[PDB]
């Protein structure tokens, strides 16, 4: 979802694979300064049909890659149905059903 | 078209002189008050306009009163929609041999209208006794029908409609026929101001409107001077010595003593003309404010300003408006050019220029002439639009006369002086090199050792019986006066084209006359029952579904998995190129069909080039985009479908068996053909032991038609689907001929395409002719390679008639 | 702020200024913006008014006085600067110069006081500004006064109207001090950069004593005798002027002499060649050239067939024995001036050429008088007088032979510029007809005018007609800046000294401009047909005309803002056609510089190549057809021609064309393109050339210390680019989204360390920061920070880790997608050209040592320029692969490297492999991706996103590593039997999730699901139990059920916020 530019590559994204692969991150005050960074992990949560339908494949190949599926009735039932069933409960003994 | 723009107030002034002219006394006022405002506004407007267009704004004022139905016509309205706008419709491969292929795609139009539904059925009944002797005939729109067609022969309207889709040629002619009849007093329309010349207008024009307040623009063209006519008009009105009236001709600096100049004529009373008004575009927006200041305040009485400047763009849209605009235009033939260039010379320069020198003058004056005629021809013709001005003549003159004063009693050197007048005199115009070679023909032609002797300066002229000579040795005076004698009439066979490539030109002219007609065309005839753009979209849309479009789009994955890759071909290489292309093109037009037929039915935002693709659909011009995907050959939309399918299908027979090559293959229906015969070459050059940059591909034509079974012949590629424009190749003799005159485009037969080492030394044949083939009738940069065939005439002849190879000229059967 | 506020005063040897107000000025008008508005519009603020107002008036007051000295002092800085130092520019204005040292020195007196005074604007006052606008009006006055008198200068001496007026002032002041002015002899002039000089008598004194002259390249012609230096600037540059032609005109005498005693003589032509200067050289073979062949036709009209042939002969043997000259070892200098001889030579050869296939059998046909000829006689019978005006004493003297310029009925004198060593255009049939077109318009009186595409480079061919004749050459270029007072001055300037005028982008000029230009332009052309010796131009009328002058304008016809030439000047002007020059004509050359005998025949074919290779193979952005690339493939195969001479040229050509585009071509492309190469040298057979120590090396290191398996086709890839990077200063290592590209170069720089030293490299990801940031930017504050990029510049040079004192090879490494506005910046470095700009204008030359290493996934972004403009490198994903990757992991060896070697000491201890669960995994990883066709068919299994072989693989790992470590225990205590099992389970479980989770999209995710699902259940002996999915089912090493996943039944919280409650 951040902005993308004319040529179709993020400048926020582009940073993270610099930090994955070579460890070190420039800051904008003192250049000069290599500034490594280690033992860090990235957990990304990205969105389908959302701002730049897909992000760039070299950062991609560093991620494993998941997926959350869309809601299932089996799915939709035993999430709901333990929610509603745990309050109805405390409501009355009747209208469980 | 730019500075056409006419001011509302100018209109009303205009308008209320007509009524003013009006000398009835309300015995027929209202109706003779009507007549008199058309002429009055018609003749003021076709002064602003060119030649050219003056035709087309009569076509509208007739086509807008009988839209209003101010005159009573015999019309409908689908039917007017169908004269601008004509389109090709493929599914009919019965023809008759005399009408053109492109003529009954037109006729298939045509049989859509209720009017002409049975006129189709008609044509083929007692088509050659009737229809072919008509069609045959000179001057059809005077010529009845004898199939019972009267009644619509009697109907001027509906008449003039059907001329257009059988003859497109007569149409220009026929259509000033039909003017006459139906618009009031037209007649005098037709004549115009043709009789009162030019001087004569200048002269009433300022007399009776633009008084005061409205300064006159000029229009001129190159070789014309506006000056040299107000000033003797001017002298005639008033006394005129040039202190009273200034002629200021504007230069930088100079902007300041016109701009005193015009200040000063306001409060004096006394005309101001300005000339090369174009020449300052910041003056102009000064010049615009000072104009407004001046209009509000109201100088001295019978005070004009009269500017006089070449047509151009960045020209101030109030100052176009507010002015009368007058266009005077040169006359327009081979003989009026000739006759132009020989007055630019200085007659007492001529004079004492012996008559070697003066002869040879003349040759050139001719040269000059025919390359202006030439650039009237578009594909046929040049092939390009390059300017040519009378400083580029003067400038051979005066080289040619440095050449004659050096030689003196020595020969003068053709081979020396006909270089520089194709490789420097007019090689400057020319960059292209196709070009070029048409342009030495003619200088070729032109001189020669016998040019000194009386000598026909038209090419050969064998039956043609012009008998057009250049003058003997005789006075200054009596060379203009056999010109204008000798030229007498001026026809196409003159500059060496053929009779048909005049026809092909009233062709071209009647078209653009169409073009422009339907932008004019206002308010899409104000509703009402036509079909809406969005609908016609829609419905080539659902025809594009109804086609298996997704299953035409071809998976490269799947080919590449057929073919082994170890005993792969060029052939095979330039195919898999050649659909990776089309799988391009037919997933791009999908993509744009699909998403607009989205927006149609359903609620989404509509892209401004989604907009242009639905008015380009209406108009029924391939899209921008389109067009720019694949092959650059200009086609209708419906043309363009029936092609790509036939494209598409020269594909699905690649697909099944591969490495088997279709025994005879189509050049004319390849994204790249020269990509093809880099192919048939490499195949060669496996086979035999040379380098591929030696080997030249020559093309020889082949008497066998299609039926013949034998393919993939050793040193050899078969090809189809070439037509040759301006002749005729005879299959009994074996070689290029004069065209029949009414087949416009002669389609070759089937031609067998060798490799063979190119000769060592540059030699030239006169049986073989070098002919340019082109993807397009245009031929603007769309030349491909030189294709080689036997002809007995010299080639001198063909490149000066100019004949190329086309691929697609839409006279392909089925 | 103001009440307070302060100017301190800057010497300026000797007057105290105003420098840094600016600052204090940008402050001051913020201030009078805002609070000037607030006080009237504000209500509260109007009853206060009486206050604002009063305040906005001191700081309006405050801007006024404050642009007054900045008008004055720079104005002032510039005309007292004028006085400074020149005594004899004194003496010629006194009036004007005694009120100016009045104005000076009241000027340094009121600034000191000032720097007494606080606010400068409270100091100005009124009476004070007053003051200040007289003194400048006054100094102004002093300006109107030396204009004039420089104008006086400029109609002395041509050169100094196209010299700047900051540089003719420079040179008038410095009037004694003579090497500081031959400085900028070289804007005058096409050579003569500089003079030579005898070291004088006092050291303090410059010399004047001339002894050579030195080019821009620094040729050295030596004058005759002493040159002297007299008083006038103008008088003493015009004699200069007239010594460089003498001293040319001098040794060409010789130089013709010399000419006709080597051909029979046992000296060669080449060692002759050596000897004389590279424009005399040049011309003098040009004239022995057209004497040959006037004798080749004299002998031809006797009867002698062979004349013509021997003619041919003799000409193609001194191109042959040149062209051995230039692959032996020469000096730089000496390249061009023999290169230059090879592109006429050439010309000559083809002209022999033409005249024998044509049988042009008579000397005064057309194809002889339309070939420029130089000829080296004195005319008896001299018609020079006539056709042009006698100008020097040897055009005059009628005693010793002059050297006269033949073509088509247009004779002019070979005038005698000094061109120093210029690189002259390849002839071709074009240019040939080209000479004509301008030649008839100055034989015509009238101006030449050729009109052509972008690249063409017409105005470099019309300066190398001139070049050839000798006449200087002085080339203009319009930004539609240029006023008809300014324009005059040039024409002016023009047509005093003879001189070819070329204006470059001559269209873009403003039609009012030009209708003057037109104007002035007919006042000459006029003027040259009358052939009048003097002439009245429309102001300053009383100017020297010459004849040798004539004016050339360059149109575009496609270029953007074109504006229509007016008719009157268009029939001035003769129009020629320009087309792109033809590749055969420009490479025949290019192989002729590099000493090829067969250059013409392979010329022909190698372009061939070239024009069918961009038809036949697929469209990419990476490859490079351009005649850029053409010669840096050339250059290459140019040094492995002069190592091996003796082998045969289309042999060796072949391997090189191969060789290079290898890399850059596709696997796709690789095999039509090595079919195509078949074609042309089809007898040929080509040997595939590798280094064998490089090569080594390389397999040594990438076992030893990158744990990596030395694959036949990635060590190919890295000789390939070792190679690249030793003649492409600059290249890009291009690639697909998922490969090794930067192990490639990383293993490269290991190789190096092992082969010679330590080679350090500074990698940075442009794209990922701001491109305004890594170059660097000025702030709001006057200081300028280093960019990121620029402090590596300066880094790498000294003073760092990088620094270049122990290293070998240093290269910086970039790996961001490139972009037209990014690469801009960088675009001096990316030229041949080593040089760097920045915004501060500091000034960093790339070492020769030093190397740029580009890595990106696409070049779309990129400009077709760009990809040229460096060595491209593709990495086929296929030929690296992922198995690399694989067999480094099973054996660990690359995972036990970086932990030993970094500074990640809280890094994850990876489980110990068995030999009997390697050789399990091996054979399931090969088994699983190679023999099904269904996990890589995008039909089967629909990914989300388009993920790459090797990062599922990456997964499969990091996902099987957990479970060893987990079971370790348990599979020791298992036999080996059903270990075999739980190992291959492992691995379906590890695999089935690694492709699992990419596994998505579409209209229904359950279906793509369903598919996967299908086709991973065939997961070898291993099953999965029925009415479930893949996903569902865990492998359990003590049950060995594959036992379903099991939820915890949800438990109710009292979270108030639903989303923190989890099900
Ligand atoms: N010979 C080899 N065998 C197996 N794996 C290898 C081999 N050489 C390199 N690798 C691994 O392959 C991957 C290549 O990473 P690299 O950054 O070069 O890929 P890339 O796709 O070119 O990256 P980028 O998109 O950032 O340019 C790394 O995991 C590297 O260690
Ligand atoms: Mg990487």
């Amino acid at each position: 979802m951040p902005y993308v530019d004319k040529y179709g590559t993020q400048s926020p994204i582009q940073l993270l694979r610099l930090i994955l692969d070579y460890g070190s991150i420039f800051n904008r005050e003192q250049l000069e300064e290599r500034k490594f960074l280690q033992d860090l992990l990235f957990f990304g949560c990205l969105n389908q049909k959302s701002g730049s339908f897909t992000v760039d494949l070299r950062l991609q190949r560093n991620f494993s890659v998941f997926s959350m599926y869309t809601p299932s009735s089996d799915v939709i039932k035993t999430i709901f149905g333990s929610i509603l069933n745990a309050h109805l409960s405390t409501i009355d003994d009747k209208a469980q059903k | 078209d730019h500075m056409y723009q006419y001011s509302l107030e100018s209109f009303i002034t205009f308008f209320f002189k007509a009524i003013n002219r009006t000398t009835v006394r309300d015995e027929n006022r209202i109706p003779t008050l009507i007549l008199n405002i058309r002429q009055t506004i018609y003749q003021w407007i076709s002064r602003g306009l060119f030649e050219k267009h003056k035709l087309i704004f009569l076509t509208l004022i007739v086509f807008r009163l009988m839209q209003k139905k101010i005159i009573d016509v015999a019309y409908e309205v689908a039917e007017m929609d169908f004269l601008i706008k004509c389109p090709a419709r493929p599914g009919v491969e019965n023809t008759l041999d005399w009408l053109p292929n492109i003529s009954w795609d037109q006729i298939q139009g045509l049989i859509n209208l209720e009017e002409f539904r049975n006129f189709a059925h008609q044509l083929e009944k007692e088509a050659p006794n009737r229809f072919k002797d008509w069609y045959n005939e000179l001057q059809p729109e005077d010529q009845k029908l004898p199939l019972d067609w009267k009644r619509l022969d009697s109907m001027p309207f509906k008449k003039l409609l059907v001329l257009r889709c059988l003859r497109p040629d007569r149409m220009t002619i026929s259509l000033n026929n039909f003017i006459r009849a139906v618009l009031p007093q037209g007649d005098a329309f037709v004549e115009m101001d043709q009789k009162l010349a030019f001087s004569e207008i200048l002269e009433s024009v300022i007399n009776e409107d633009a008084e005061s307040t409205i300064p006159i623009f000029f229009i001129l063209s190159p070789g014309s001077d506006p000056v040299k006519e107000v000033e003797k008009i001017a002298k005639k009105k008033r006394i005129e010595p040039g202190k009273n009236f200034f002629n200021i001709a504007l230069g930088q600096g100079q902007d300041e003593i016109a701009r005193r100049r015009i200040e000063e004529g306001n409060k004096e009373g006394h005309w101001v003309m300005l000339q090369n008004i174009h020449l300052m575009p910041t003056w102009l927006i000064e010049l615009e404010k000072i104009l407004d200041s001046y209009s509000g305040e109201a100088g001295n009485s019978e005070f004009r300003l009269f500017l006089s400047a070449e047509p151009s763009t960045g020209i101030p849209i109030g100052i176009l408006d507010r002015s009368i605009k007058l266009t005077n235009e040169p006359p327009a033939g081979l003989k009026a050019n000739m006759k132009r260039a020989w007055t630019y010379f200085s007659k007492e320069e001529i004079e004492d220029k012996d008559p070697k020198i003066k002869s040879i003058l003349f040759a050139l004056c001719f040269f000059h002439s025919t390359l202006i005629e030439r650039r009237r021809f578009g594909p046929k013709g040049w092939n390009m639009s390059y300017p040519f001005n009378m400083g580029d003549l003067r400038d051979s003159y005066l080289v040619m006369n440095r050449y004659m004063e050096q030689n003196q009693g020595g020969k003068v050197p053709f081979n020396d002086l006909i270089y520089i007048f194709g490789e420097i005199m007019y090689g400057g115009h020319i960059v292209d090199d196709w070009d070029r070679r048409l342009c030495n023909s003619y200088l070729f032609n032109t001189m020669h050792e016998q040019l000194f002797d009386e000598l026909e300066l038209f090419p050969y002229i064998e039956g043609k019986g012009l008998s057009f000579k250049v003058p003997g040795q005789n006075p200054y005076e009596k060379y203009i006066e056999h010109i204008e004698t000798s030229l007498k009439q001026e026809t196409p066979l003159a500059y060496g084209l053929h009779p048909n490539a005049e026809i092909g030109f009233r062709t071209d002219q009647c078209k653009t006359l169409f073009n422009t007609l339907l932008e004019l065309m206002p308010k899409e005839q104000s509703r009402d029952i036509k079909s809406s753009n969005e609908m016609a979209s829609d419905l080539i849309k659902q025809l594009l579904e109804d086609s298996e479009l997704k299953n035409k789009i071809f998976n490269m994955e799947e080919i590449k998995n057929k073919i082994d890759a170890e005993n792969k071909g060029p052939y095979q290489n330039v195919f898999l190129q050649e659909i990776e292309y089309m799988n391009a093109l037919l997933s791009e037009i999908v993509k744009d069909l699909e998403e607009i037929g989205q927006g149609l039915s359903g609620l989404l935002t509509v892209s401004e080039n989604m907009e242009m693709i639905i008015e380009s659909i209406a108009l029924s011009r391939v899209p921008a985009s389109w067009q720019k995907l694949a092959y650059p050959s200009k086609r209708g939309l419906q043309s363009w479908l029936a092609n790509l399918f036939q494209r598409i299908e020269q594909l699905n027979i690649f697909r099944d068996d591969p490495y088997s090559i279709p025994r005879v293959v189509m050049i004319s229906r390849f994204f790249n053909p020269q990509s093809f015969l880099t192919a048939i070459m490499q195949v060669i050059s496996r086979a035999k032991a040379y380098e591929l940059n030696k080997l030249y591909i020559q093309t020889e034509i082949t008497k066998r038609s299609i039926e013949e079974i034998e393919g993939a012949a050793k040193e050899g590629a078969y090809v189809y689907g070439f037509i040759l424009e301006g002749a005729r190749w005879d299959y009994q003799l074996g070689q290029l001929e004069e065209s029949k005159p009414k087949e416009m485009f002669s389609v070759l037969p089937v031609t067998y395409c060798k490799a063979i080492p190119l000769p060592p030394e540059g030699k030239e044949d006169k049986s073989l002719y070098q002919c340019p083939v082109y993807k397009t009738e245009d031929r603007g940069n769309t030349y491909v390679f030189t294709a080689q065939l036997k002809t007995r005439f010299p080639p001198r002849k063909w490149i000066l008639a100019g004949v190329a190879i086309i691929m697609d000229v839409e006279g392909v059967s089925d | 702020w103001w009440s307070k506020q302060v100017f301190e005063f800057t010497e300026y040897k000797e007057t105290k200024t105003f420098a840094s107000l600016d600052n204090m000025m940008e402050v001051l008008d913020q201030h009078s913006l805002d609070l000037m508005g607030m006080k009237s519009q504000g209500k509260y603020v109007e009853f206060f008014y009486d206050r604002v107002e009063d305040w906005r008036e001191k700081l309006g007051r405050v801007d006024v006085v404050v642009n007054e000295w900045l008008k004055v002092q720079k104005n002032w800085k510039i005309l007292y600067n004028i006085f400074l130092l020149s005594e004899d520019i004194r003496m010629q204005l006194p009036e004007d110069t005694k009120v100016f040292e009045g104005v000076d020195k009241e000027f340094k007196d009121m600034m000191s006081e000032v720097s007494a005074n606080p606010s400068v604007v409270e100091a100005c006052t009124i009476e004070r500004r007053d003051v200040l606008v007289g003194w400048s009006q006054a100094i102004k006055k002093c300006e109107k006064a030396l204009n004039d008198y420089l104008e006086q200068k400029k109609k002395s001496f041509p050169r100094f109207y196209f010299l700047s007026n900051q540089s003719l002032l420079t040179i008038l002041s410095n009037g004694q001090n003579a090497p500081k002015v031959c400085e900028y002899l070289g804007d005058c002039f096409d050579g003569l950069k500089t003079l030579t000089f005898e070291p004088p008598a006092n050291p303090a004194e410059t010399s004047k004593v001339g002894i050579g002259m030195i080019s821009k390249d620094d040729e050295k012609v030596p004058f005759s005798s002493k040159f002297i230096c007299e008083g006038a600037v103008e008088h003493w540059l015009l004699n200069l002027e007239f010594r460089m032609r003498e001293t040319l005109q001098e040794i060409l005498e010789g130089a013709k002499n010399t000419a006709d005693l080597w051909d029979s003589g046992d000296k060669p032509r080449e060692e002759w060649v050596e000897g004389y200067n590279a424009q005399i050289a040049l011309l003098t073979t040009t004239i022995v050239w057209t004497e040959d062949v006037g004798r080749a036709f004299e002998d031809l009209a006797g009867g002698s067939e062979t004349a013509m042939k021997e003619c041919q002969k003799l000409i193609e043997v001194r191109l042959e024995n040149l062209i051995k000259k230039v692959r032996g070892d020469l000096h730089i200098l000496e390249r061009w001036k023999i290169i230059n001889i090879i592109t006429i030579d050439v010309h000559s050869r083809d002209v022999v050429e033409k005249f024998v296939i044509q049988k042009v059998s008579e000397a005064e046909s057309f194809a002889w008088l339309s070939q420029l000829k130089f000829y080296w006689e004195n005319k008896p019978d001299s018609d020079m007088h006539l056709r042009q005006t006698l100008r020097f004493p040897w055009e005059k003297d009628k005693n010793k032979n002059k050297c006269i310029i033949r073509i088509v009925d247009w004779f002019r004198f070979y005038s005698y510029e000094y061109i120093g060593n210029a690189i002259r255009l390849v002839i071709t049939p074009l240019t040939d007809r080209c000479y004509i077109t301008l030649t008839q318009a100055l034989n015509l009186t009238m101006g030449g005018a050729p009109a052509g595409p972008a690249g063409t480079g017409k105005t470099e061919t019309t300066k190398d007609l001139g070049r050839a004749i000798g006449i200087p050459v002085m080339v203009f270029n319009c930004s539609d800046q240029m006023n008809k007072d300014s324009m005059a001055q040039i024409f002016m300037g023009l047509s005093q000294s003879g001189a070819w005028g070329c204006f470059d982008e001559f269209n873009r000029i403003s039609i009012e401009v030009l209708s003057v230009v037109s104007t002035q332009v007919k006042c000459v052309l006029d003027a040259l047909k009358e052939k009048k010796t003097k002439f009245s131009f429309v102001e300053e009328g009383e100017i020297q005309l010459q004849d040798t002058v004539g004016f050339f304008i360059t149109m575009n016809p496609g270029y953007a803002g074109r504006t229509e030439l007016p008719e009157n000047l268009k029939a001035l002007f003769r129009s020629c056609a320009m087309v792109v020059p033809d590749l055969a004509l420009i490479c025949e050359n290019m192989l002729m510089s590099e000493g090829f005998t067969m250059a013409r025949v392979l010329s022909r074919k190698f372009v061939s190549l070239y024009m069918l290779s961009r038809e036949l193979l697929s469209k990419q952005k990476h490859y490079d057809w351009g005649l850029r690339a053409v010669k840096s493939v050339l250059r290459q195969a140019g040094k492995l021609k002069r190592g091996d001479p003796d082998m045969p040229e289309d042999p060796l050509l072949m391997r090189a064309l191969r060789d290079f585009n290898m890399p850059k071509i596709v696997t796709d492309d690789k095999v039509i393109f090595r079919r195509l190469i078949g074609d042309l040298f089809p007898k040929l057979d080509p040997p595939t050339k590798q280094n064998p120590e490089l090569k080594k090396i390389v397999q040594d290191t990438t076992k030893k210390d990158m744990g990596l398996v030395a694959e036949e086709l990635f060590v190919t890839k890295v000789v390939q680019l070792a190679e690249i990077l030793e003649v492409r200063h600059c290249c890009f290592v291009i690639g697909p989204p998922g490969s090794g590209k930067t192990c490639v170069w990383k293993t490269l720089i290991k190789s190096y360390i092992n082969s010679g030293e330590d080679a350090e490299y500074d990698t940075l990801n442009p794209k990922a920061v701001t491109s305004d940031e890594l170059f660097g930017a000025y702030t709001k504050t006057k200081e300028w920070k280093n960019g990121v990029i620029a402090v590596i510049m300066k880094n790498q040079v000294k003073n760092e880790e990088k620094y270049k004192a122990t290293h070998m090879h240093k290269w910086s490494v970039l790996d961001g997608d490139i972009d037209p506005e990014w690469i801009e910046s960088l675009n001096t470095v990316m030229d041949d050209n080593k040089v760097l700009t920045l915004v501060s204008n500091d000034r960093i030359f790339l070492t020769p040592q030093m190397r740029l290493i580009f890595e990106i996934s696409n070049l779309r972004n990129a400009t077709p320029a760009t990809v040229s403009r460096a060595g491209v490198l593709f990495i086929n994903e296929t030929d690296i692969g992922w198995m690399p990757y694989m067999n480094s992991w099973l054996e660990r060896s690359q995972i036990n490297i970086l932990k030993q070697q970094k500074e990640m000491a809280n890094m994850p201890e990876y489980p110990v492999i068995d030999d009997v669960a390697k050789s399990v995994f091996y054979r399931c990883f090969q088994s699983y991706f190679e023999q099904n066709i269904d996990v890589h068919d995008k039909n089967r299994v629909r990914h989300i996103c388009p993920m790459v072989d090797i990062a599922m693989i990456q997964t499969i790992c990091t996902i099987l590593d957990a479970l060893l470590i987990q079971h370790l225990p348990k599979l020791k205590q298992m036999k080996e039997e059903d270990e075999k099992q739980a190992l291959e389970a492992f691995f379906i479980f590890a695999g089935l999730w690694a492709i699992g989770g990419p596994v998505g999209g579409g209209q229904d995710d359950s279906k793509d699901m369903k598919e996967f699902n299908t086709v991973w259940k065939g997961a070898a002996k291993v099953k999965f139990p029925e009415q479930g999915l893949c996903y569902d089912y865990y492998y359990d090493i003590n049950e060995n059920k594959w036992n379903t996943w099991k939820v915890e039944d949800y438990l109710p919280n009292d979270q108030p916020l639903f989303s923190k409650i989890y099900v």
